[PDB]
């Protein structure tokens, strides 16, 4: 099978240089041109440029070989996007694409993907997140069922992780995407319903984990006597 | 049984310059020809001994096909009785030659904005190539014959190179060929 | 530059439905257009290409329409895992001036479903920080258009309030949306009332949850 593995996400602060990797298997890499896509957080998508490894020959996309370059090392099938500066609007996902070749007198699109690399450029620093309950009330619930969460708040960088009691309730879980502050630091909550019946027989604990940071957090969610 | 395989010819990703021009032999195979004669694509569709329309009523001992990469004000010489540095001294078609020439501008995949160097030519040579010879060699070349060893005076290296951008006019811009040879002396490439 | 421009932006259809999705180019690309599909977090994935050629791998019910400056991607029965976002992208260009449309998002259309509200205080935890994050959760709506408006002390708020909204749920079709107003602790005891009201099309009247600072 063709397959296109990218290098691991970044975490990078602006100034800072950054080269991201694909490598190519289960096909000529030297046979078939190969580029990376950009896509902005909430964004579509953007070709940056290709190569043809094996050839001298790179096709940048709009502007972007004043800020990023782009490369290619045959001799272990990789391509390479790098930067000499980032900058906080770098932060996005990053894709290589194999292009499946042309036909006539124009291309065709890219046929391969690898899985992505996400980049955060950001002049924040690691820091785990604190964790308060959103316990049931009068005032949460609704018709004989309760809703109760957690407040995720103050982390950088993406992802946190959350389940509740260990991973045995899912179902009426809603974890948001995290909002990015004035800050520069994360903020997300995660909720469930459950019969409000539950709260008085059922233990519930959000389990969050911040790997970044090594952060790991139970939190009890009492209900609440009003 | 199985159909020519026409399309990794015209569509293949990567053509040769014209001086190391590149040959596919095609055999045992269903050739459909209205794949490339019943297209309006080619800008040259141009054929010798035989007629473009009437291919699929044709059997061959064997087709070869040629592809390299020319500028369009070149692909005048890609003819028979033709000269010209490419015809003299990349790519030389016989008189007498039974085929077709198939071009079609590539500007979009061969040129760029700042300019494709990379297809050459050769300019300089020692006699012209017989029909279907082939030079790849990159020998310094001397007026004399003698040898002689670059940087030197009236010593000179033999190839030169394409400029491709897509800002210049049609004449300038590349174009990919295809030459096919219908070879007669039992047939292996039939109509359908 | 070729400018791609999709129609529509978003679409809602049921699972058996024919969908069309249109693709106009600003200059004539001939034949070179490609459809793409992407689901949340998920690599795209090629389905067409040169128009209308079916990718291998890609279920024959996705066809590839047009040619010069107009194209259609047809989906002829819309199936469960069908509902994504789908960007066309020229390839007529050189790689200079490559370009992607700006996607059509595909959901689920299910029945108006109007949202559960629910407001959470500030914890006492989170007071002793410093800081009063108050919450306010509509939970398992359709559509997904909905308006949240903060209230402190009957006095509308704006700009101290972030919203997030989940994706579309894959087994009820609903959307779920939080909004957290922040306030620090000394704004948070200058007032009484915190109130967050709900505006949802599945709603006759506004919602409003509500508590006193202090009640518990
Ligand atoms: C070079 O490639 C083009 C594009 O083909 C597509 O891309 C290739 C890389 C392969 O993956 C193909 O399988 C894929 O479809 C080839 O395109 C096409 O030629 C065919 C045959 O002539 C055209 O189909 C026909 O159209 C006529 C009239 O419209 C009908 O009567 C026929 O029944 C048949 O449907 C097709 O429209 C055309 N496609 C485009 C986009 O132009 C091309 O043939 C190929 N070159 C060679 C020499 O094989």
């Amino acid at each position: 099978e063709v397959q296109l593995v990218q290098s691991g996400a970044e975490v990078k602060k602006p100034g800072e240089s950054l080269k991201i990797s694909c490598q190519g298997s289960g096909y000529s890499f030297t046979s078939y041109w190969i580029g990376w896509v950009r896509q902005m957080p909430g964004k579509g998508l953007e070709w940056m440029g290709i190569i043809y490894p094996g050839e001298s020959d790179t096709r940048y996309s709009s502007s972007f070989q004043g800020h990023v370059t782009i490369s290619a090392d045959k001799s272990i099938s990789t391509a390479y996007l790098q930067w000499s500066s980032l900058k906080a609007s770098d932060t996005a996902m990053y894709y290589c694409a194999r292009i499946r070749g042309v036909y006539s007198s124009g291309w065709i699109g890219g046929d391969y993907w690898g899985q992505g690399t996400l980049v955060t450029v950001s002049s924040a620093s690691t820091k785990g997140p604190s964790v308060f309950p959103l316990a049931p009330s009068s005032k949460s619930t609704s018709g004989g069922t309760a809703a109760l969460g957690c407040l995720v708040k103050d982390y950088f960088p993406e992802p946190v992780t959350v389940s509740w009691n260990s991973g045995a309730l899912t179902s009426g879980v809603h974890t948001f995407p995290a909002v990015l502050q004035s800050s520069g630091l994360y903020s997300l909550s995660s909720v469930v319903t459950v019969p409000s019946s539950s709260l008085g027989t059922q233990t519930y604990i959000c389990n969050v984990n911040h790997k970044p940071s090594n952060t790991k957090v139970d939190k009890k969610v009492e209900p609440k006597s009003c | 049984t199985n159909l020519c395989p026409f399309g990794e010819v015209f569509n293949a990703t990567k053509f040769p310059s014209v001086y190391a021009w590149e040959r596919k032999k095609i055999s045992n195979c269903v050739a459909d020809y209205s794949v490339l004669y019943n297209s309006t694509f080619f800008s040259t569709f141009k054929c010798y001994g035989v007629s473009a329309t009437k291919l699929n009523d044709l059997c061959f001992s064997n087709v070869y096909a040629d592809s390299f990469v020319v500028k369009g004000d070149d692909v005048r010489q890609i003819a028979p009785g033709q000269t010209g540095v490419i015809a003299d001294y990349n790519y030389k078609l016989p008189d007498d030659f039974m085929g077709c020439v198939l071009a079609w501008n590539t500007r979009n995949i061969d040129a760029t904005s700042t300019g494709n160097h990379n297809y050459k030519y050769r300019y300089l040579r020692h006699g012209k190539l017989r029909p279907f010879e082939r030079d790849i060699s990159n020998v310094p070349f001397s007026p004399d014959g003698k040898p002689c060893t670059p940087p030197a005076l009236n010593c000179y290296w033999p190839l030169n190179d394409y400029g491709f951008y897509t800002t210049t006019g049609i004449g300038y811009q590349p174009y990919r060929v295809v030459v096919l040879s219908f070879e007669l002396l039992p047939a292996t490439v039939c109509g359908p | 530059d070729i400018q791609m421009t999709q129609s529509p932006s978003s679409l809602s259809a049921s699972v058996g439905d024919r969908v069309t999705i249109t693709c106009r180019a600003s200059q004539s690309i001939s034949s070179y257009l490609n459809w793409y599909q992407q689901k949340p977090g998920k690599a795209p994935k090629l389905l067409i290409y040169a128009a209308s050629s079916l990718q291998s791998g890609v279920p024959s019910r996705f066809s590839g329409s047009g040619s010069g400056t107009d194209f259609t991607l047809t989906i002829s029965s819309l199936q469960p895992e069908d509902f994504a976002t789908y960007y066309c992208q020229q390839s007529y260009s050189t790689p200079r001036q490559w370009t992607f449309g700006q996607g059509t998002k595909v959901e689920i259309k299910r029945t108006v479903a109007a949202p559960s509200v629910f407001i959470f205080p500030p914890s006492d935890e989170q007071l002793k920080s410093g800081t009063a994050s108050v919450v306010c959760l509509l939970n398992n709506f359709y559509p997904r258009e909905a308006k949240v408006q903060w209230k402190v002390d009957n006095a509308l708020q704006s700009g101290n309030s972030q919203e997030s909204v989940t994706e579309q749920d894959s087994k009820d079709s609903t959307y779920s949306l939080s909004s957290t107003l922040t306030l620090s602790k000394a704004d948070y005891e200058k007032h009484k009332v915190y109130a967050c009201e709900v505006t949802h099309q599945g709603l006759s009247s506004p919602v409003t949850k509500s508590f006193n600072r202090g009640e518990c």
